[PDB]
């Protein structure tokens, strides 16, 4: 679903808590199988979302297929699942609005207006 | 809106 030639960073069990966790960055990442039909249909506006909000917000995707135990850490029962990784990244909370490039975008500048906000205080 | 996990 995503190459090197996009945006979307490829995030694997062996770079996740590296990439993510200890990250100071907002992420939103994309919990898919390449087999579901909802997960392929997310896949342009995640690009789009990925590259409009390039060195802005990390955008990330992880096969929870082929790797189900990082799928399994963090409760994914469907795909597309996307969890936002905000200032505390042990309590990524869920997405559950639009899957437009524009919804994922407008839900991004929400949490990262937060985390700003927090660095603040 | 979401396939199953397995
Ligand atoms: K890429
Ligand atoms: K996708």
């Amino acid at each position: 679903l995503y190459s090197s030639s996009d945006d979307v960073i490829e995030l694997t069990p062996s770079n996740f808590n590296r990439e993510v966790i200890q990250s100071d960055s907002l992420w939103l990442v994309e919990f898919y199988a390449p087999w579901c039909g909802h997960a392929q249909r997310l896949t342009p506006e995640w690009k789009k979302a990925a590259t409009a909000l390039k060195d802005v917000v990390k955008v990330g995707a992880v096969d929870a297929d082929k790797h189900h135990s990082l799928g399994g850490q963090y409760g994914v029962q469907g795909f597309p699942t996307i969890k936002i990784f905000g200032s505390n990244k042990n309590r990524p909370e869920d997405y559950q609005g639009g899957r437009t490039g524009e919804a994922i975008v407008d839900a991004a500048l929400s949490a990262l207006r937060q985390l700003v906000k927090d660095r603040l205080g | 809106e979401v396939c199953p996990a397995g």
